[PDB]
């Protein structure tokens, strides 16, 4: 359950930085790597 | 590089573009009758 | 917690996209649409009267007819809140039987707010048949479908709460949980008739666009063009028509993003009876003669006869 | 572990029909169980395990329980997916508490459901494998440290005898295997009985019509025909079930339930039904002229149900004519399979279709069937062939069990080395299909009225019946004119009301 905590806080603060240095271009190569989190992450997003 | 030979590259930097003059903030007018058409006419140039 | 945070998204929906008396393709099940509606509004109605209340409705149909629009429009209807709950917290890819604890919070919440909607968006990708998984997706899965099947079998608890699910295919849902009293009703939305079509595309026409173009369209070739469609895009369908008549001309891009750009900046200035002035009105007027934007009949009768 | 010590389990040998044959069997252990001394005294040693195998839904798990409500002893009931963790060890520490608990409580009856999970064979075709083995082994050694006096009876319930571990199946662990047949149509009457003993059914409901006519049904099965007829009754808000709540539930899980509206064109419709009226008035004609030991066409319908967008019912014999299949059995079954494609060349000339050509599949590979797996002719072959494709045998579709099955040979196959005895057999099997195609559009092409009266009677009506056909039959003879269909008034319009 710590892994999981982890790649939430991660991703928030990425969803959040990006959010702060806006306007911003984010790139995402290679998508066919991706697991749940960032997938609800993405579709939350 | 003359302009016909890549449509791609040049709808990206349409993109970038309209992305540079916080242009996607006003996204729509709902006007009277000539902002409506004219952005219509925008929205058509830009894909086609 | 994912429960906590699913059910902090409450939204007491009160204006639907779209309603339930423009929805096409209704009039065959409305009564049993109306039914759930009046078990929604009053689950003590359907408690005293001891006729078994629909438990659980599925919807099925095409990607993009309006299915989570016409839920909506049920709840419109029924003025009960709603919970957006998706596919990826009920499924936790974590510990075996995390899924269990999931739904037996998201239950007791819901019994507690009762009566509620539990709607959930792609039912076939989680709860589908058994046995179709082969690889360490199938103690879970089984543990999930069992205890949903648990609590649909509630004995004669009639809370009020209903859960709002949506496929694509109905064979694609596991036959156990296709039987009444888990699974009551099912509403069955491929397509709009042709004159349903015509209405909701008018009404399109009539909410969307300049009213003045809505008279020169023939809206009987526009709908013979259109049956194919769901009812969100037969109201996208008169934005797609405006920019295809206006493609017919010949015009460029950078004064058109110059006007754009000038009327984005200098409409947040401009006073409201100064922008609806009948000389702000004989104003885009001839602003349209000179850039020659003069939008026609014939156009956009080429247009949609040239469209497939 | 929450092993369930109920001091009465509620269920009965009385609770328990159609498995009578077990029932016996286990009598044994059920007197045991009461007085053990009457089998030491003997000196007469016990079994130390009983393997239940047979299909899902007949009851094993209630038969065990019955096994243990009559001998009055604790029964500990567990799954054996349940043993089956990520720690290592925790299944096998599970099996020694259970064993112990079991060997406490003296006399003491064991269950283990499902036990295919733990015994899994190591087929040569993470760390659970490990698990599983260490807690088979754990099994394995308890099993053998039992002593016969302790009065312990292990049972172990089982879908697939295939997968277990040949080492459970030696003596000492597995003593008795009894095998649980899916219920007779007595056994299925009698549970037919007993379900609906439990919900409110109405006089005009003929359990034993539903009994015969489905065979290999489980008792569970029937409970959820009974809960589905009593779902329907609710909807129709009827105060019991009737028969047609018993109809339409049987034909809700057998051929699926009816769509709204969904129809296709008029031509690819007329199609389907000159198919299907075809090969029931093919087997009709068979059975009325030359007296067919085949089977009868209850009702013909074209409304699309489930999957399948029209339907022959058939009502299947009796299993004592299922094994000494006949060389004119045979071909009278070649001419019935071969009698939709005979329909569709009789009624619309020589321009057919696709939905005849699946029955003339399988025709093509029954006469192959005649000439090299069962040799019925007397020029003797030297080699069968597998099917190339297989099709499962099931409902309303063309019986093809009338040897249990169609397209599974009985090991009979060899590979071939001569290539000229093939084409040799391709063209007697040739010569076959092209006779018994040329005879059965030879006797429909002399009944052309009655087969287009029942062709429009089913377009118009959407479905029709048996009897319905034979009242056709009857009132049309061979060769009358087909003036005589043309000048009535209404073709699709039958006298007859059943």
């Amino acid at each position: 359950d710590m892994m999981l905590e982890i790649d939430r806080f991660y991703i928030t603060l990425q969803f959040e930085l990006a959010k702060a240095m806006s306007p911003c271009i984010i790139w995402i190569p290679n998508i066919h790597d991706l697991s749940y989190l960032a997938l609800g992450l993405l579709v939350n997003s | 590089y003359q302009m016909i030979e890549q449509p791609g590259t040049i709808y990206l930097r349409y993109l970038v573009d309209i992305h540079k003059k916080y242009l996607m903030n006003y996204e729509f007018n709902t006007s009277c009758l000539a902002e409506r058409r004219i952005f219509l006419a925008h929205y058509q140039t830009i894909t086609y | 917690d994912p429960i906590k945070t699913a059910f902090d998204r409450m939204k007491r929906v009160k204006n639907p996209p779209i309603p339930l008396k423009n929805f096409a393709s209704i009039e065959s099940m409305r009564e049993e649409i109306n039914e759930v509606v009046a078990f929604l509004q009053n689950p003590k109605a359907f408690q005293e009267m001891g006729a078994r209340a629909p438990r659980g409705v599925l919807i099925v149909g095409e990607r993009g007819t309006g299915k989570t629009s016409l839920a909506l429009a049920i709840a419109a209807e029924a003025r009960v809140p709603v919970v957006n709950v998706e596919a990826q917290e009920l499924e936790a890819g974590l510990w075996v039987g995390q899924s269990a604890a999931n739904v037996r919070e998201l239950f007791q919440t819901a019994r507690d707010l009762a009566p509620v909607i539990i709607f959930v968006e792609d039912f076939d990708l989680f709860a589908g048949v058994r046995g179709k998984f082969v690889h360490t997706k199938q103690q879970d899965h089984e543990s999930f479908i069992n205890q949903l099947l648990v609590e649909l079998d509630g004995f004669e608890k009639q809370d009020g709460v209903v859960l709002m699910a949506t496929t694509r295919n109905h064979k694609q849902i596991d036959e156990a949980l296709r039987r009444p009293g888990r699974m009551d009703r099912v509403f069955h939305l491929q397509s709009p008739t042709e004159m349903e079509r015509e209405r909701i595309l008018h009404n399109a026409a009539e909410e969307t666009m300049d009213r003045e173009l809505v008279d020169l369209v023939d809206w009987r070739k526009v709908s013979e063009k259109t049956t194919l469609l769901r009812p969100i895009e037969l109201k996208l369908v008169p934005m797609a028509l405006e920019s295809s008549a206006f493609r017919s001309k010949f015009l460029d891009t950078d004064e058109l993003l110059s006007y754009v750009s000038w009327f984005a900046t200098f409409s947040h200035i401009v006073p409201p009876w100064l922008r609806k002035t009948k000389v702000a009105k004989t104003m885009g007027k001839m602003l349209v003669n000179h850039l020659g934007l003069n939008l026609t009949k014939d156009d956009l009768e080429n247009v949609v006869d040239l469209m497939e | 572990a929450e092993a369930r010590v109920d001091g009465s389990t509620g269920v009965k040998f009385a609770d328990v029909a159609g498995i009578d044959e077990a029932v016996d069997e286990l009598q044994e252990l059920v007197k045991y169980l009461k007085n053990p001394d009457l089998f030491d005294k003997m000196g007469i040693k016990p079994p130390h395990g009983v393997l239940l195998e047979g299909p899902p839904g007949c009851g094993k798990t209630l038969v065990a329980k019955a096994i243990a409500g009559e001998a009055g002893v604790p029964f500990y009931q567990m799954a054996g997916s349940e043993f089956v963790e990520v720690l290592v060890g925790v299944g096998s520490a599970r099996i020694r508490d259970l064993f112990k608990r079991a060997k406490v409580n003296k006399p003491s009856v064991i269950f283990i459901d499902e036990i295919d999970a733990l015994a899994t064979r190591r087929q040569g075709i993470n760390a659970a494998t490990q698990e599983r083995e260490t807690t088979l082994n754990q099994l394995l050694i308890e099993l053998d440290g039992f002593d016969t006096g302790k009065g312990v009876i292990f049972l172990g319930a089982t879908n697939r005898r295939d997968l277990l571990d040949p080492a459970l199946l030696r003596p000492g662990r597995f003593d008795r295997k009894i095998r649980v047949r899916p219920p007779n149509a007595k056994g299925r009457l009698d549970i037919l009985k007993i379900h609906a003993s439990k919900v409110k059914m109405s006089d005009s409901v003929d359990l034993s019509s539903y009994a015969s006519n489905l065979p290999g049904w489980s008792g569970a099965k029937l409970a959820q025909l009974v809960q589905e007829a009593a779902l329907v009754a609710v909807r129709k808000t009827h105060n019991s079930i009737l028969q047609s709540d018993m109809d339409d539930a049987v034909d809700r899980l057998t051929v699926g339930p009816t769509r709204i509206g969904l129809e296709l064109g008029h031509q690819g419709q007329c199609r389907r039904a000159t198919t299907e009226v075809g090969v029931a008035i093919t087997s009709h004609l068979l059975l009325r002229y030359e007296n067919a030991k085949i089977e009868r066409c209850d009702r013909v319908s074209i409304i699309p149900r489930g999957q399948t967008l029209s339907q022959v019912v058939f009502h299947r014999l009796d299993d004592e004519s299922y094994m000494f299949g006949r060389l004119p059995q045979l071909l009278h079954r070649l001419q019935v399979l071969l009698g939709g494609r005979a329909a569709e060349e009789v009624i619309y000339g020589s321009d057919t279709s696709k939905a005849s050509v699946d029955y003339l599949s399988d025709a093509s590979w029954l006469a192959r069937k005649i000439l090299t797996i069962w040799n019925l002719e007397n020029p003797m072959v030297i080699h069968g062939e597998p099917p190339p494709w297989r099709k499962r045998p099931q409902f309303v579709g063309p019986r093809l069990d009338f040897e249990g099955s169609l397209y599974d040979d009985y090991d009979l196959v060899e590979p071939p080395v001569n290539f000229n005895m093939d084409d040799e057999v391709a063209h007697r099997s040739e010569e076959l299909i092209s006779q018994m195609y040329n005879k059965t559009v030879s006797l429909l092409r002399q009944n052309q009225t009655a087969l287009l009266k029942t062709v429009k009677v089913l377009l118009n009506q959407k479905e029709i019946s048996g009897e319905a056909i034979d009242f056709i039959l009857d009132h049309y003879p061979p060769q009358t004119p087909l003036n005589s269909l043309l000048q009535e008034q209404n073709p699709g319009s039958l006298p007859f009301v059943p």
